[PDB]
């Protein structure tokens, strides 16, 4: 394949883009201060760009090969085409348009914390469910899960992931307030961010039964005090802290 | 969710493939190329052969979202004016001869739309 490299952005180059396509371009890609136009073969163009031949990959194959099962003991997070031989609890998640593919440190932190804290039969709130990964994992561990999200786009994805796992968590649009009537819960798991944890702390307390657990992650290491200060002020007991990379998970007892 | 890339492409409606630019542009960040191709093509199925600007937002766990836009102004002017590839034959050839409202995102912005057409240089009737 060939690329024709032009100085400028797509915006700046707007008048010439139809001509690139009429010349045989199959698509355009804005890069740092350049537009790359991809053609099967070079053509004579009036635009003063530069022809460069690029190496032809099978991009589907390159992507499949570098996408590996994501281990988060006791779970392995697998794409639908993955095979697995180990004894781990499989979680099948399509890597798609919803956070929670299993390839985030925070998702993995929360998966391991679930295995440490979740009692069979207990009621679990997955706050900010995204792909559904954590609510599905909670079902696999013997819990009954409610997964909520304010983003309605993820809920059909979370549903379709639940079908890949033979489980049916309850999925719901909204936030903590919309989950409240389904509680109180035995366990809350929330991979969000520090500031939202600090704001919702007192409502976390109301969401949980006495002795209920809050597993909170999505917390940047340097933002952890905001959550510690807030969960103290809401009357929680600290159970453990867990770290991976620049991220932490903080566990609290009601 | 922390954004790791915002990828701007223009692709042919209904016709994304995993070949470049889609393959390398999404692949660089590990986004699901095949899932993008499918959603893109489903979302632009009723659009003919239009150029569709598309913005892909990729997250640290390889999840992504995308937004499609309205065809480029220059594309619309050209298509409405009869300008096409192929049949350039010896002898006579004819020059060419709303989009402002489709491309506006307040009022008579059609001033550098009628003007872009003349820089093209397409004759306007009224
Ligand atoms: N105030 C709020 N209430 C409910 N959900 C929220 C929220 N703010 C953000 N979210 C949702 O929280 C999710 C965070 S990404 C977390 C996805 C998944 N639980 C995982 O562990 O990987 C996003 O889908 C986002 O839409
Ligand atoms: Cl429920
Ligand atoms: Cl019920």
């Amino acid at each position: 394949m060939w690329v024709y490299r032009l100085k400028g952005t797509l915006e700046a180059l707007d008048p010439i883009l139809p001509g690139l396509f009429d010349g045989g371009a199959r698509g355009l890609w804005e890069r740092e201060g350049e537009v790359w136009a991809f053609f099967p073969a070079p053509v004579d163009l009036p635009y003063e760009g530069v022809w460069e031949e690029v190496g032809d990959e099978d991009w589907l194959e390159a992507w499949r090969r570098d996408l590996k099962p994501a281990l988060a003991p006791p779970f392995v997070v697998l794409a639908p085409w993955h095979t697995w031989e180990g004894a781990e609890i499989p979680l099948v998640i399509e890597p798609g348009m919803a956070f929670g593919t299993g390839h985030a440190e925070t998702t993995r932190l929360a998966l391991k914390a679930l295995a440490r804290h979740l009692r069979p039969g207990d009621k679990v709130l997955d706050l900010g469910t995204g792909s559904g990964v954590l609510a599905i994992a909670a079902e696999k561990l013997g819990g009954k899960a409610l997964g909520v999200d304010i983003d309605p786009m993820v809920l059909p994805q979370a549903e379709a992931n639940a079908k890949r796992n033979g489980v049916r968590p309850r999925f719901l649009e909204g936030s903590l307030e919309a989950a409240l009537p389904f509680g109180p819960f035995d366990l809350l798991v929330a991979n969000l961010y520090a500031e939202l944890h600090a704001a919702l702390a007192p409502r976390y307390r109301e969401a949980l039964v006495p002795g209920g657990r809050a597993l909170l992650t999505g917390i940047l290491k340097d933002r952890a005090p905001l959550v510690r200060e807030a969960m103290a002020g809401a009357g929680f007991r600290p159970l453990e802290e867990a770290a991976e990379g620049e991220w932490v998970l903080l566990a609290y007892g009601r | 969710k922390k954004v790791v890339a915002v990828v701007k492409l223009q692709l042919p409606a209904g016709k994304a493939t995993p070949a470049p630019p889609v393959g390398p542009a999404l692949g660089q960040h590990g986004a699901n190329i095949m899932e993008f191709v499918k959603a893109f093509n489903a979302a632009t199925a009723n659009m003919g052969d239009a150029i569709v600007p598309v913005e892909i937002t990729i997250y640290a766990d390889r999840s992504f979202t995308f937004v499609t836009k309205t065809p480029p102004a220059s594309y619309l002017i050209r298509k409405a004016a009869g300008l096409e590839k192929g049949a350039h034959k010896p002898g006579r050839e004819k020059v060419g001869r709303e989009i402002a409202k489709q491309k506006m995102p307040l009022e008579a912005a059609a001033r550098m739309i009628a003007g872009s057409a003349r820089s093209m240089g397409v004759e306007v009737v009224g």
